[PDB]
């Protein structure tokens, strides 16, 4: 499953 | 970590360094042929999304307890059209479509797929499956349901010939082949603040929207959509541009077409072709939404492959800036793999939340740097 990646 | 469930499958452990090349365990001369025995009370399932209400309950259950960030804001909004995109390439199965359902509900409550790919890792091509939308109701996720589905799909896929897989993770489980990491491009920079996409760097609202300003239309001679007759010289650009990596797909013409047709809010592939009227260069960005849990979408354009012989990656990347800006995206978002790492600082890209794991399951081989991962998976 892919991940939900966010700004750090 | 203890990893109770993949000590018993055939993946080297965390802690191991591999200096070979080569399966875990052979191929199965024989395979079970019952499937797994879920816990009382569900069901297993194909799901022949030619339904488009059997479609219309993946989507349900995908886009209410799939994948959030780190932080329960954006999950993924998986389209149906796009799913079709995902989980019909050239080859596909519906037993493959491995969804559990409630016996007396007969409500769909969990989901796992696989669909084939030629897999070229480092110095050997195998026939893979991809696997994906690992998905279990957040009521359900009590009863241990995953390991279960990952046999299932296994069983299923041995049954036709194939003992070898690729599939990603945001957890770290035994053992990567290789750890990349996302990095986004502010397109439209007023909304990621409105909805926590990001925060104000001491910049104010109006420093910010001019730093990501984009021009309002690409700098690249010969740009257009990719259309029928570029199906070849796209399918021949991508194979050369591929061999220098070591974990790559190996597409037919028949694949080729499918992944990179222009489909509109699902794939968009713009070709280069210059003055003598040959495709040198071809950009590729997918489509995936976030639902925002408060206060409703958040358009995200996901880097695909881009190939270059004529024109600088960092020139094709900006029109690939420009185009989903255009398009009407709020974020372009993009992996450090392949040669990304050249553009994504100098294109204003900001590393990301966490990692995307590359797995190989029943393939032992060394690690390799996100560098040297040439393979994009939806
Ligand atoms: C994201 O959804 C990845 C899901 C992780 C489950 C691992 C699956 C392991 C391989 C299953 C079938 C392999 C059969 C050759
Ligand atoms: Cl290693």
């Amino acid at each position: 499953g892919k991940s939900n990646s966010k700004l750090k | 970590r203890s990893y109770q469930f993949w000590d018993t499958q055939p993946v080297p452990k965390l802690g191991e360094v591999v200096n070979t090349h080569g399966p875990v365990e052979p191929d199965k001369d024989n395979i079970r042929q019952e499937p797994y025995t879920l816990p009382q009370g569900f069901t297993w399932d194909a799901l022949d999304l030619g339904d488009r209400g059997v479609l219309k309950e993946l989507y349900t259950l995908l886009n209410e307890n799939y994948v959030e960030d780190d932080d329960n804001m954006f999950r993924f909004d998986y389209s149906p059209e796009f799913l079709l995109w995902a989980l019909r390439p050239p080859g596909w199965l519906p037993q493959w479509h491995c969804g559990v359902r409630v016996v007396s509900s007969r409500k769909l409550v969990g989901f796992i797929s696989a669909i084939p790919a030629n897999i070229h890792i480092y110095d050997t091509e195998k026939k893979m499956v991809e696997i994906n939308f690992l998905c279990v109701h957040k009521k359900l996720r009590s009863k241990r349901v995953a390991p279960v589905l990952i046999r299932e799909i296994t069983r299923r896929v041995h049954l036709e010939g194939i003992f070898q897989a690729v599939y990603t993770a945001g957890v770290v489980l035994p053992k990567p082949v290789g750890t990349c990491r996302y990095w986004h491009r502010s397109l439209n920079p007023r909304k990621l603040i409105e909805v926590k996409f990001s925060h104000l760097s001491n910049m104010t609202m109006q420093r910010t929207m001019k730093l990501y300003r984009l021009p309002e239309t690409p700098k690249t001679a010969g740009l257009r959509p990719m259309e029928t007759k570029d199906i070849p010289v796209v399918h021949q650009l991508l194979t050369r541009y591929l061999k220098q990596f070591h974990l790559t797909p190996v597409m037919s013409q028949e694949e080729v077409e499918h992944w990179f047709y222009p489909q509109e809010n699902i794939i968009d592939t713009f070709v280069v072709e210059n003055a003598n009227g040959e495709v040198t260069d071809f950009l590729s960005f997918y489509t995936l939404p976030s639902t925002i849990m408060n206060h409703k979408s958040l358009k995200a354009a996901y880097s695909f492959y881009n190939v270059h012989t004529q024109t600088p990656l960092l020139d094709l990347m900006s029109d690939a800036l420009v185009l989903a800006k255009m398009k009407g995206f709020d974020v372009f978002n993009a992996l450090d793999l392949m040669e990304n790492k050249t553009f994504l600082e100098k294109l204003k890209f900001g590393i990301g939340d966490g990692n995307l794991q590359y797995y190989l399951y029943n393939w032992k081989c060394p690690s390799m740097g996100a560098e040297k991962v040439g393979l994009v998976l939806q």
